[PDB]
Parts: C-alpha cells; structure tokens; sequence
C-alpha cells in the first residue's frame, strides 16, 4: 500500500570539507575560499564536481566573478570545457581572460559556439586568434565511410557547421562581399532540406535568416548613389538578375529598388485621374502600327527612339494581342461564311490576314527557347501553354494543306467519315482559340487589384491535383462497380427511338452499358446533369435496379457531401498562409514582368516581327559603411530588452574598490 | 577549409 522512494543511480558523496568549500565558491566569499584553497594546498579536491557535474571554476564562470576566477586558475589545472561555458554566457572578460561529462557534443569548437551565439565582439575577438572552420562537402569515399561508422554524429556535425556558417556576424566580419554570400547560402542550405527529409525545419530556418541577413544590409543604404553602386555592381542591373535568380523576393520587393524600378519603367511619363491614363492608353495603342514602322525604317529618328521605351512598348505588344484577338472574334461569326460542302476549300480573306500572327509568335516563341536553353524554357508554365497553342496551330495549317491536296470534288457533309481531315482541322481550330484567349491571364500581373489574386490562384493549384487524385480513384472505383453490374442490357442504337445512343440524348439510356459511357455519365452527375430513369431496366428486374440506385447514391453522397466540402476547407486553410505573402510574391512577379522589356532584342510586335578596378573600390566603400550601420542597428534594437545597466554600476563600484586597493 | 579574417 506504500511506494518506496530510493535513488537508484547513486553519484558518489561529496566530504563536508568539499561541501564547504562549494558553498563559500558559490557565495562569492574570496576569504574563506583563499584560505580553503591555502589550507588544501598545504596539507591535501581541488578538481571536485558537484552532484550537477560543475567544477569550481564552473561556478566562478557563472557567477562572473574574474577575481576567485584568476585565483583558481593560478593554483589549479584541468580547464577543459571553461572556454565553451564562458563563451555560451557572453562574457567578454572571461573569455579575454581564458584566451591569455560535459554539456556541449564533442565537435564542437570555440569559434563554431561562438558563431551560433551571434556576438560579433567575441568572433571579432577569436577571429584575430587565425582560427579557421572546416569546409563541409556536398559525397566521396570519405563521406561514405563516415556514414556507415556513425550516421547521427555525422549529421549533426553537418548541421552544427552549417547553422555556424550562416551567422549573420560572421558573414558581415569574414566575407568579401556578404551580399553574395548570403544569396549562395541561402541557396545551398535551401536545396538542403528537400535532401535531408528529417531536419528540414531547421534548414528553411537558415535560409530565412541568410534572405532576412541580405534584406536587412541592403535596408541601411542612406543616398540613391549607394542604392546605384549595390544595385550595378558586376563581379544593367546585374546584382538585381542575380538576386531574381536566386529566388530573393524579400530583397527585390524592398521599396527602394521599387522606387528605382518604377522610375527606369515609366520613362517618358513624368507624374503618371485614371480616366486620363485610360485615354492615354487607348491613344498610344491605336498608333501602334505607325510606331512599328517607324522603328522599322530608322531607329535614328525620334519616332524610332518613341517605341524604346518600356512601358509604350508593353502596350504596343498588348495592342498587338488585342488585335490579333479581335480578329479572331471575326472568323468565329463567319461574315464570310462558307460553302460547307467543299471538301477541301481555299483558306478566306480572314485566315490570309491571321497567317502573319501565327508566324511571328511561332518564331519569338522559337527564338526565345533557343536563347534561353531547354531548362529556362521548362521553368516557365507559361512557355509550356504557348508551345501546346503553337503545335495546336501548326497542326491545323498542315492539315489543311493535306485536305486541299487530297481531295478535289465536293460532297456533301453529312457523308463524310468522321475522321474527316478538314472536321479535325475544324476542331483543332477552335480549341485553339479558347486557348488563344486564355492568354491573356498573364498580363494581370501589371495591375495592382487583379494581379495579387492571380498569384494567389496560382499558388493554390497544387493541392487541387492532390484532391483530384483522390476523386479520380473513387470514380474509377465506383465506374468500375456500375459497369460490372449493367453490362447485361445493353441495347442497339436502331432500337432507340430518334437512333440516338447515350446520355447526351434527349431520352438518355445505355448510362452504365460500357466503361467509357460509365465514366462519362459518372462525371455529369457531379452537376446533376444526369437523370434518375437511367438506371431502370426493360426487363424489370427490382432487386438489380435497386442496388444500381443504392450505388448510385452512395456515389452521390461520397462524391458531392465529402469530398467537395473537404476541398472547400483545405482551400481556406492553404490561403490563409498564402494571404500574408501576397504583397511581396506579386511585386516579384511584376519585377520579373518589367524586366523582359527593359532589353532591345524584341522591340518589333509579332506582326512585324517577321518584316573594371574602380568598380570593385566603390563597391567595397558602400559596403564597408552598411555593414557598420547593421552591428549598430541590431544592438539598439537588442536594447528594448536591455536593463542590465545597474549589473554595470556594481562593476563601477568592484572598479572603485581596485582603486582603494 | 577556410580561414577567417577581418577583412597608451
Ligand atoms: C474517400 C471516401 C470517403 C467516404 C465518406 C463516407 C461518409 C459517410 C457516407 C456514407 C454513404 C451512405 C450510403 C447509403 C445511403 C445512400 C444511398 C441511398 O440512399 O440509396 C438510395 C436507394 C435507392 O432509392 O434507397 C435506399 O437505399 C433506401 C432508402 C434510403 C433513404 C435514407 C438514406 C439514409 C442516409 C442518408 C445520407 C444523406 C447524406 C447527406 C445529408 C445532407
Ligand atoms: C472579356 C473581354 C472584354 C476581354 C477582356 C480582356 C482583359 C482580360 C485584358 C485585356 C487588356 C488587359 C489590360 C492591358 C493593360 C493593362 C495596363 C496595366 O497597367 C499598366 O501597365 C499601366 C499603369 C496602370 O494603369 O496601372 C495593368 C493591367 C491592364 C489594365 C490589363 C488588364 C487586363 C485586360 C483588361
Ligand atoms: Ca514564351
Ligand atoms: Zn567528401
């Protein structure tokens, strides 16, 4: 009815001598400790732990006390681990002081600890001592090796090297230019975590604070010279391309770099009510043609130099687009209409005029991927929509041709075979355009209301798959259910009345008669388009009909009760994360936008597309001043917690008591 | 490896 209390795992005990001689160390007493310490040396453990494991001088570290401190280490030895635990408090004296079981893994090194404290003065301080950091690799004989022998050690070396690597102090003490640094490492440590699945935290965390380290120095610039020298320095805007390709949106959305992007853009337009930017527009985009040419004839004249601005040529481009749609929307109402039943007829006066804009998208498309490489055309899902609408056009122009060649008679439609070529020529076409119109989704990036939600919809597509997974399997399940169980009447389109064979009848039937037809009529019923009559049968067999319909409601209910409601609240949860980044993604996007017009290689509309040392020693100038402004900056920023001021003033009074002795 | 350095 009672429960023992022993201490299983017994330390061994420490003498009432020794016992005394902790508490006077604790107590701060330098009498009774010196004469202790006397009396032991004279007649004899000066090397004795406490039951928590910290040695006298471990005690005198923690009670920054220098004077007791310089007393033990001048009759004692063994001060092992004193450096690191010295180090890990922040304490400049004791560690001036040193320099002239344990609680840290073996590793563990001076200057890697005192990186992982972020104190600039101690690294500045141990930096001088020629330390050095070894330098971790990215899969040797070596590495392999030590993998097998000890996995854990080996991991967590590579994590401690790492998080010393990316202090914020060291870069700014050790590192030529600690912009690029911060770029590179934020880079590697980023591709880290998708190799190392378990500390994945840990590597994210670094790499947000290598961008926040970059953000923050670019943050102290005080003159727009400055802002120039950073900006321009090549090892044109090169630092601005390096940190876009590096995916540093934080540092490219700092408001400066805006101001100074926003003024390169709209050149030519000093102070641009919205009304008369409208009109403007209109206006510029209705000269397009003129301006086309004139750039065309000589880019001398001051007409020619009207186009090279960015921004009129952004609406030169999308008037261009816009032109080539509503030519588009012609050839939809066919004001020249056709005789239908010429098997293979000549192309209109419409399709003569569309031809030019086919080509000259084909070939920007062509020479951009050319330029850029495979690879950068991959990475952009836009390129890979307008390679899907080139080779749909492409695919419809040599059909035509091939149906004007093999055939020379006419006849009428409704004999033709269904794979006609010119009915797929047809088809091919107006998927086209439903694809050509879809286009113009990209462009929202450039106004301030539509394009932050575009960027947000983008974002939020890859869980939409994820569900669309889920949904694709219960419908082949449940597909494959009904088809099994109706197969055994189905019917003949002759014994149907109008001949008509399906769901998309006006009498619908043979709903669950074949797979294909099992999947089709499963996919309509998510709208309700599907009737309840279909899953009777002539035969009148109840207890079959029944089950059909417990099938079909059983779908229903999973399908539309479910899955969609689910969908409905991922859909909020992942938004609301994606909510508070909206601002700094769009602005990285519409940079991304502003900069592929700032070249001259693409000035033409597709239409007629088809007709060193001193550089170096300002750079480190600006540099050697930002850097000064952020250890300044961060450590007033550390004084909304600094009350440590009075610790100081009993300092001032061990100061006056050195001077009375 | 590499070897840090600052760069009466
Ligand atoms: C990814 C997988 C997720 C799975 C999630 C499952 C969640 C729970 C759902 C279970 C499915 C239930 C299947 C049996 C009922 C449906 C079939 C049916 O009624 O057959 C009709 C057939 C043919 O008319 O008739 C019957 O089976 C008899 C009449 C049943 C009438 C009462 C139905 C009670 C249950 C109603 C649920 C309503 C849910 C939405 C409420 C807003
Ligand atoms: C449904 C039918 C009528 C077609 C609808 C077409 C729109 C989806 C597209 C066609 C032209 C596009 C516009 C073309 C150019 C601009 C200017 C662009 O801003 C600027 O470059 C100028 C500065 C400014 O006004 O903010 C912002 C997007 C916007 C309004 C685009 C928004 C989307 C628009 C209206
Ligand atoms: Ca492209
Ligand atoms: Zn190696």
């Amino acid at each position: 009815d009672r429960i023992p209390l022993q201490i299983v795992r017994a330390e061994t005990e420490l003498s009432a001598e020794e016992k005394a001689f902790l508490n006077a160390v604790e107590k701060g007493d330098y009498a009774t400790v010196k004469q202790a310490l006397q009396e032991a040396e004279i007649y004899y453990n000066i090397n004795c732990m406490d039951p928590l494991g910290r040695s006298a001088l471990l005690i005198a570290i923690e009670n920054e006390n220098l004077e007791i401190m310089e007393l033990l280490l001048n009759h004692s030895v063994y001060v092992g681990d004193a450096l690191l635990y010295a180090i890990r408090k922040e304490v400049v004296g004791a560690v001036e002081l040193l320099l002239s079981f344990s609680e840290f893994t073996p590793d563990i090194t001076p200057i890697m600890l005192a990186a992982h404290t972020n104190n600039y003065e101690i690294i500045k301080l141990l930096v001088q001592k020629r330390v050095t950091i070894p330098r971790p690799h990215q899969n040797c004989v070596e590495c392999v090796s030590s993998s097998e022998v000890d996995s854990l050690r080996h991991s967590r070396s590579r994590l401690n090297i790492y998080k010393a690597l990316a202090s914020p102090s060291l870069i700014a003490l050790s590192s030529e230019d600690p912009i690029l640094t911060a770029f590179r490492l934020g880079w590697e440590l980023k591709e880290l975590s998708k190799v190392e699945n378990e500390f994945k935290a840990e590597y994210e965390e670094l790499s947000q604070q290598c961008k926040l380290f970059a953000k923050d120095l670019l943050d102290q610039a005080r003159s727009s010279r400055e802002l120039e020298i950073i900006l321009n320095h090549r090892d044109d805007l090169a630092k601005l391309k390096v940190a876009i390709k590096y995916h540093q949106k934080e540092f490219v959305a700092q408001p400066n770099c805006q101001q100074l992007l926003a003024t390169l853009w709209y050149d030519g337009f000093p102070g641009w009510h919205w009304v008369v930017k409208l009109l403007t527009c209109m206006t510029i985009g209705f000269l397009f043609p003129m301006l086309s040419i004139a750039y065309l004839i000589s880019p001398r004249s001051n007409l020619g130099l009207f186009i090279k601005k960015p921004f009129i040529k952004f609406i030169c481009h999308t008037a261009s687009y816009l032109t080539f749609l509503f030519m588009l929307l012609l050839a939809s109402q066919h004001i020249v209409r056709t005789d239908l039943h010429v098997q293979g007829p000549p192309p209109t006066v419409v399709e003569w005029m569309i031809l030019p804009w086919v080509l000259g998208f084909i070939w920007g498309e062509i020479k951009e991927m050319w330029d850029g490489g495979f690879t950068e055309y991959i990475h952009d899902w836009w390129n890979l929509m307008d390679f899907a609408m080139n080779s749909l056009y492409l695919a419809t122009i040599s059909l035509k041709i091939v149906a004007y060649v093999k055939y020379n008679g006419s006849r009428p439609r409704e004999e033709w075979e269904m794979w006609h070529p010119t009915l797929i020529a047809e088809a091919l076409f107006a998927i086209s355009n439903i694809l050509s119109s879809l286009r113009l989704i990209s462009l929202f990036t450039a106004n301030s209301h539509l394009g932050p939600l575009q960027i947000s919809l983008g974002r939020m597509l890859l869980d939409i798959l994820k569900f669309l997974f889920i949904y694709c399997l219960v419908l082949l399940a449940f597909a494959n259910g009904l088809n099994q169980l109706y197969f055994y009447y189905e019917t003949r389109a002759i014994d149907e009345p109008n001949n008509c064979k399906g769901i998309r009848c006006e009498k619908q039937n043979n709903a669950f008669s074949t797979l294909f037809e099992t999947l089709q009529s499963l996919f309509w019923s998510v709208f309700g388009l599907l009737n309840l009559y279909v899953t009777n049968v002539k035969a009148r067999h109840e207890f079959t009909e029944f089950v059909g319909a417990t099938m079909f409601g059983t779908y229903n209910v999973i399908s539309l009760v479910v899955l969609l409601n689910m969908l409905i609240a991922m859909m909020n949860n992942s938004y609301q994360l994606i909510a508070d980044h909206a601002d700094i993604e769009w602005k990285f996007a519409r940079t991304k936008l502003w900069m592929s017009y700032f070249d001259e290689g693409g000035t033409l509309p597709p239409p007629f597309n088809i007709i060193s040392l001193i550089q170096n020693q300002h750079y480190q100038e600006v540099i050697r001043n930002l850097v000064k402004r952020y250890v300044a900056a961060m450590i007033r920023n550390s004084k909304t917690h600094e009350g440590l001021t009075e610790e100081n003033f009993k300092e001032l009074k061990q100061d006056i008591s050195s001077f009375r002795y | 490896v590499m070897a840090l350095k600052d760069v009466l």
